[PDB]
């Protein structure tokens, strides 16, 4: 089996720039069959490059292939907006097909620190018995982010959930929520609830908390 | 190679 | 120009079988090779096999080898995707792919792409979600959609004159199975008295329809 392999799997760069995305094959590539593709979210992937270097009709020229054996090389000559997408190589050399992880490429601007805001439980939700606690983790930059839930000081495992938004389309930024969900009952037998926040944007990790019932 | 099967198949129908 | 048409999303119970379809039209069917290819969620693409339906020569990747079955109808120009023993890994979007030319000659890698199938393996019956408020220099609210199956949900705020500020995040996936979603958004802290905000949440699956006011 033909290991191929995208790195680094993120690469951060400026509209305009050029960008050069590899793809290291762990054995020769027999008769240079290795494709690209480009797939943005909720769409199927598109076919950029075959044969490492033939690009289809209608592909625009900006996006070049090269490379043979076991070191592939895709180059975006200039990136426009629409460029920021995820690329996969994909080898076809044997009848085993393999694909590369994948290289997202997304776009690169100023650190910005995350706004962080945490909710309480609604009461509607309360009255069913259950309590989820939100943090929000709001338009930040780079997407690394850690959120920590306290409750009581006591730090939380195993019963939150967290989810990213993809990088936004107007500002490049990203946000993050996280859900803490307990029983009613269990949610009554603590005071504060906290959730603590790192990012490369902040100097020391910022906390936001509630007391319940206040 | 399976990925090449078609294209024979291709060179063979034209001939 | 050459279509494939996929059939719709289905929910699967673990352990049982699913068969995905694809129909094509605008091209040569029979002489050229059809593949499967599935992304589960979050995660890359992954090569499952092929089908080349005038030879009947199936090709699959060795980690699927037992439990696939590929197979071809050119009175139909239908390609078939049989999985079989599924288990929660197995939930994903499958694409069949065709592929490209340069009638003409075969170039191998895929062209043309099916719109894709959720397969999702659950025991999870069909359920609405409940909306619950994000009570709020500026401001942040939102509402909490949660405890719904299957996906997926769509949020809107204000009948979708709101959308700048507005972050709808990924579900996830709760321990029962069930999914839940976030929506958000920022708005100035002096608009809090005079504007009114309705986070609108629609899931199709169990006709749920909710517009949920939002207050301080």
């Amino acid at each position: 089996e033909i290991v191929l392999t995208q790195s680094p799997g993120t690469q951060s760069l400026s509209p305009g720039e050029r960008a050069t995305l590899s793809c290291r094959a762990s054995q020769s590539v027999g008769n240079n069959k290795l494709a690209w593709y480009q797939q943005r979210p909720g769409q199927a992937p598109r076919l950029l490059i075959y044969g490492a270097s033939s690009r289809p009709s209608g592909v625009a020229d900006r996006f070049s292939g090269s490379g043979s054996g076991t070191d592939f090389t895709l180059t975006i000559s200039r990136l426009e907006p629409e460029d920021f997408a995820v690329y996969y190589c994909q080898q076809y050399g044997q009848s085993l097909s393999t694909f590369g992880q994948g290289t997202k490429v997304e776009v690169k601007r100023t650190v910005a620190a995350p706004s962080v805001f945490i909710f309480p439980p609604s009461d509607e939700q309360l009255k069913s018995g259950t309590a989820s606690v939100v943090c929000l983790l709001n338009n930040f930059y780079p997407r690394e982010a850690k959120v920590q839930w306290k409750v009581d000081n006591a730090l939380q495992s195993g019963n939150s959930q967290e989810s990213v938004t993809e990088q936004d389309s107007k500002d490049s930024t990203y946000s993050l929520s996280s859900t803490l969900t307990l029983s009613k009952a269990d949610y009554e037998k603590h005071k504060v609830y906290a959730c603590e926040v790192t990012h490369q944007g902040l100097s020391s990790p910022v906390t936001k908390s509630f007391n319940r019932g206040e | 190679n399976w990925f090449d099967i078609t294209n024979w198949l291709w060179y063979i129908k034209k001939k | 120009q050459v279509q494939l048409v996929q059939s719709g999303a289905e929910v699967k119970r673990p352990g049982s079988s699913v068969t995905v379809s694809c129909k094509a039209s605008g091209g040569s069917f029979s002489t050229y090779a059809l593949s499967w290819v599935r992304q589960a969620p979050g995660r890359g693409l992954e090569w499952m096999g092929g089908v080349i339906p005038l030879l009947t020569i199936t090709n699959y990747a060795p980690r699927f080898q037992g439990r696939i079955t590929i197979t071809a109808d050119r009175s139909t120009s239908t390609a078939y995707l049989e999985l079989n023993s599924l288990r929660p890994e197995d939930t994903a979007v499958y694409y069949c792919a065709r592929e490209g030319t340069t009638l003409g000659k075969p170039i191998g890698a895929f062209a043309h792409w099916g719109q894709g199938t959720l397969v999702t393996v659950s025991s999870a019956s069909t359920k609405g979600p409940s909306v619950f408020p994000l009570a709020p220099g500026t401001a942040a609210l939102g509402c909490l959609v949660k405890d719904y199956f299957p996906e997926p949900v769509t949020v809107s705020w204000n009948s979708g004159a709101l959308t700048s500020g507005v972050h709808t995040f990924p579900a996830v996936l709760q321990s029962s199975g069930l999914y839940s979603l976030s929506s958000v958004v920022t708005v100035p802290s002096s608009s809090l008295g005079t504007q009114t905000y309705i986070c609108n949440v629609n899931h199709k699956p169990s006709n749920t329809k909710v517009d949920k006011k939002v207050e301080p």
